[PDB]
Protein backbone atom coordinates (compact mmCIF):
# COMPACT_ATOMS: atom_id res chain seq x y z
CA UNK A 1 0.00 0.00 0.00
CA UNK A 2 -0.18 3.94 0.67
CA UNK A 3 1.13 5.45 2.84
CA UNK A 4 -0.62 7.86 5.41
CA UNK A 5 1.58 9.56 6.36
CA UNK A 6 5.40 10.43 5.05
CA UNK A 7 8.42 8.48 5.69
CA UNK A 8 6.50 6.07 8.02
CA UNK A 9 7.09 2.72 9.15
CA UNK A 10 5.60 0.17 11.69
CA UNK A 11 6.79 0.00 14.94
CA UNK B 1 -6.43 22.51 35.87
CA UNK B 2 -6.49 19.44 34.33
CA UNK B 3 -6.20 16.13 35.21
CA UNK B 4 -4.71 13.49 32.56
CA UNK B 5 -6.45 10.06 31.46
CA UNK B 6 -4.83 9.17 28.15
CA UNK B 7 -2.01 10.78 26.43
CA UNK B 8 -1.29 8.61 23.58
CA UNK B 9 1.79 10.98 22.59
CA UNK B 10 3.53 11.29 25.57
CA UNK B 11 3.71 7.07 25.86
CA UNK B 12 5.61 6.00 23.29
CA UNK B 13 -0.42 -1.77 20.82
CA UNK B 14 -3.91 -1.15 20.84
CA UNK B 15 -6.24 -3.49 19.27
CA UNK B 16 -7.02 -3.45 16.22
CA UNK B 17 -10.27 -5.48 14.62
CA UNK B 18 -10.55 -7.67 12.58
CA UNK B 19 -7.43 -9.06 13.32
CA UNK B 20 -4.42 -8.53 10.74
CA UNK B 21 -6.11 -5.69 8.66
CA UNK B 22 -6.94 -2.53 9.07
CA UNK B 23 -5.27 0.08 11.62
CA UNK B 24 -0.98 -0.02 11.61
CA UNK B 25 1.03 1.40 14.64
CA UNK B 26 4.11 3.25 12.73
CA UNK B 27 6.34 5.57 13.91
CA UNK B 28 8.96 8.11 11.54
CA UNK B 29 12.09 8.46 13.02
CA UNK B 30 13.57 11.44 10.52
CA UNK B 31 14.13 13.26 13.86
CA UNK B 32 15.58 11.82 17.28
CA UNK B 33 12.94 11.15 18.95
CA UNK B 34 10.39 8.85 17.35
CA UNK B 35 6.64 10.23 16.18
CA UNK B 36 4.01 7.91 16.86
CA UNK B 37 0.61 6.97 15.05
CA UNK B 38 -2.02 5.03 14.05
CA UNK B 39 -2.53 4.74 10.30
CA UNK B 40 -4.61 3.12 7.60
CA UNK B 41 -5.01 3.76 4.56
CA UNK B 42 -7.08 1.14 2.57
CA UNK B 43 -8.60 3.79 -0.11
CA UNK B 44 -9.31 1.56 -3.16
CA UNK B 45 -11.53 -1.93 -1.75
CA UNK B 46 -14.39 0.48 -0.66
CA UNK B 47 -15.70 -2.05 1.90
CA UNK B 48 -13.85 -0.90 4.89
CA UNK B 49 -14.86 -1.18 8.22
CA UNK B 50 -11.62 -1.13 10.56
CA UNK B 51 -11.61 -0.54 13.97
CA UNK B 52 -9.04 0.73 16.38
CA UNK B 53 -9.90 0.43 20.39
CA UNK B 54 -7.39 1.86 23.49
CA UNK B 55 -6.91 0.55 25.98
CA UNK B 56 -9.09 0.36 29.19
CA UNK B 57 -8.91 4.14 30.24
CA UNK B 58 -9.54 4.85 34.53
CA UNK B 59 -11.89 7.25 34.13
CA UNK B 60 -10.93 8.61 38.09
CA UNK B 61 -13.44 10.90 39.21
CA UNK B 62 -14.09 12.56 35.70
CA UNK B 63 -17.95 13.27 35.31
CA UNK B 64 -17.45 14.61 32.02
CA UNK B 65 -14.27 13.53 29.32
CA UNK B 66 -12.76 16.02 27.10
CA UNK B 67 -11.07 14.37 24.17
CA UNK B 68 -8.55 15.76 22.03
CA UNK B 69 -7.54 13.72 18.97
CA UNK B 70 -4.54 15.09 16.14
CA UNK B 71 -4.55 13.65 12.71
CA UNK B 72 -3.80 13.94 9.16
CA UNK B 73 -6.26 12.97 6.21
CA UNK B 74 -4.98 12.68 2.70
CA UNK B 75 -6.89 13.96 -0.22
CA UNK B 76 -8.42 11.38 -1.93
CA UNK B 77 -7.37 12.60 -5.41
CA UNK B 78 -4.22 11.52 -4.34
CA UNK B 79 -5.00 8.05 -5.47
CA UNK B 80 -6.25 7.95 -9.03
CA UNK B 81 -9.96 5.33 -9.74
CA UNK B 82 -10.76 6.14 -5.62
CA UNK B 83 -13.76 8.29 -6.45
CA UNK B 84 -16.28 5.76 -4.61
CA UNK B 85 -14.17 4.19 -2.74
CA UNK B 86 -12.38 6.78 -0.69
CA UNK B 87 -13.11 8.90 2.05
CA UNK B 88 -11.91 11.78 4.46
CA UNK B 89 -13.42 11.54 7.46
CA UNK B 90 -13.61 8.62 10.45
CA UNK B 91 -15.72 8.11 13.27
CA UNK B 92 -15.40 8.45 17.02
CA UNK B 93 -17.19 5.77 19.35
CA UNK B 94 -16.85 5.09 23.43
CA UNK B 95 -18.24 3.07 25.61
CA UNK B 96 -18.20 2.58 29.48
CA UNK B 97 -16.95 -0.57 31.18
CA UNK B 98 -16.22 -1.32 34.81
CA UNK B 99 -14.21 -4.19 33.62
CA UNK B 100 -10.98 -4.50 31.26
CA UNK B 101 -12.09 -6.45 28.30
CA UNK B 102 -8.58 -6.92 27.48
CA UNK B 103 -8.30 -9.05 24.46
CA UNK B 104 -12.36 -9.05 23.91
CA UNK B 105 -13.98 -6.62 21.59
CA UNK B 106 -17.76 -6.20 21.27
CA UNK B 107 -18.58 -3.16 18.66
CA UNK B 108 -22.76 -3.38 20.33
CA UNK B 109 -20.96 -2.29 23.37
CA UNK B 110 -19.70 1.01 21.72
CA UNK B 111 -22.05 4.54 21.01
CA UNK B 112 -20.81 7.28 18.71
CA UNK B 113 -19.53 10.42 19.79
CA UNK B 114 -19.44 12.11 16.32
CA UNK B 115 -18.03 11.77 12.57
CA UNK B 116 -14.52 13.24 12.49
CA UNK B 117 -13.70 15.80 9.74
CA UNK B 118 -10.46 17.51 8.78
CA UNK B 119 -10.53 21.67 8.56
CA UNK B 120 -7.69 20.27 5.96
CA UNK B 121 -6.92 17.49 3.93
CA UNK B 122 -2.96 16.91 2.96
CA UNK B 123 -2.78 17.17 -0.90
CA UNK B 124 -0.17 14.73 -3.06
CA UNK B 125 2.26 17.74 -3.82
CA UNK B 126 2.22 18.52 -0.03
CA UNK B 127 2.54 14.89 1.21
CA UNK B 128 5.54 14.12 -1.51
CA UNK B 129 7.06 17.76 0.04
CA UNK B 130 6.71 16.50 3.45
CA UNK B 131 4.44 18.79 4.78
CA UNK B 132 1.04 17.72 5.96
CA UNK B 133 -1.64 19.51 7.45
CA UNK B 134 -1.99 18.98 11.52
CA UNK B 135 -5.70 19.15 12.25
CA UNK B 136 -6.66 19.18 15.82
CA UNK B 137 -10.17 18.28 17.29
CA UNK B 138 -12.17 18.14 20.65
CA UNK B 139 -15.17 16.47 21.92
CA UNK B 140 -16.60 15.71 25.04
CA UNK B 141 -18.46 12.81 26.75
CA UNK B 142 -20.49 12.28 29.72
CA UNK B 143 -22.18 12.18 32.27
CA UNK B 144 -19.75 9.01 33.28
CA UNK B 145 -20.36 6.42 36.14
CA UNK B 146 -18.68 3.36 35.17
CA UNK B 147 -14.70 2.49 36.61
CA UNK B 148 -13.66 3.06 32.96
CA UNK B 149 -14.12 3.37 29.35
CA UNK B 150 -12.67 2.71 26.01
CA UNK B 151 -12.41 5.11 22.78
CA UNK B 152 -12.47 3.41 19.36
CA UNK B 153 -11.96 5.17 15.96
CA UNK B 154 -13.71 3.23 13.18
CA UNK B 155 -12.10 3.78 9.83
CA UNK B 156 -14.78 3.52 6.22
CA UNK B 157 -11.97 3.92 3.79
CA UNK B 158 -10.17 6.89 4.88
CA UNK B 159 -6.51 7.83 4.81
CA UNK B 160 -5.87 8.87 8.11
CA UNK B 161 -2.96 8.74 10.43
CA UNK B 162 -3.99 9.20 14.62
CA UNK B 163 -0.83 11.15 15.94
CA UNK B 164 -2.61 12.28 19.53
CA UNK B 165 -5.17 11.25 21.92
CA UNK B 166 -5.48 13.35 24.83
CA UNK B 167 -8.03 12.49 27.41
CA UNK B 168 -8.74 14.61 30.18
CA UNK B 169 -11.05 16.18 32.96
CA UNK B 170 -11.49 19.61 34.97
CA UNK B 171 -11.49 20.36 38.38
CA UNK B 172 -10.28 17.33 40.01
CA UNK B 173 -9.54 19.31 42.97
CA UNK B 174 -13.20 19.12 43.81
CA UNK B 175 -12.83 15.32 44.27
CA UNK B 176 -11.24 12.72 46.24
CA UNK B 177 -8.96 10.37 44.23
CA UNK B 178 -8.93 6.52 45.22
N1 LIG C 1 -19.34 -1.82 12.06
C1 LIG C 1 -20.54 -1.65 12.94
C2 LIG C 1 -21.14 -0.26 12.99
C3 LIG C 1 -21.13 0.41 14.39
C4 LIG C 1 -21.63 -0.43 15.55
C5 LIG C 1 -21.37 0.25 16.88
C6 LIG C 1 -22.60 0.77 17.57
O1 LIG C 1 -23.15 1.81 17.27
O2 LIG C 1 -23.01 -0.02 18.52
Amino acid sequence: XWLAYPDSVPY
Amino acid sequence: GEVVLLDFAAAGGWLTHPYGKGWDLMQNIMNDMPIYMYSVCNVMSGDQDNWLRTNWVYRGEAERIFIELKFTVRDCNSFPGGASSCKETFNLYYAESDLDYGTNFQKRLFTKIDTIAPDEITVSSDFEARHVKLNVEERSVGPLTRKGFYLAFQDIGACVALLSVRVYYKKAHHHHHH
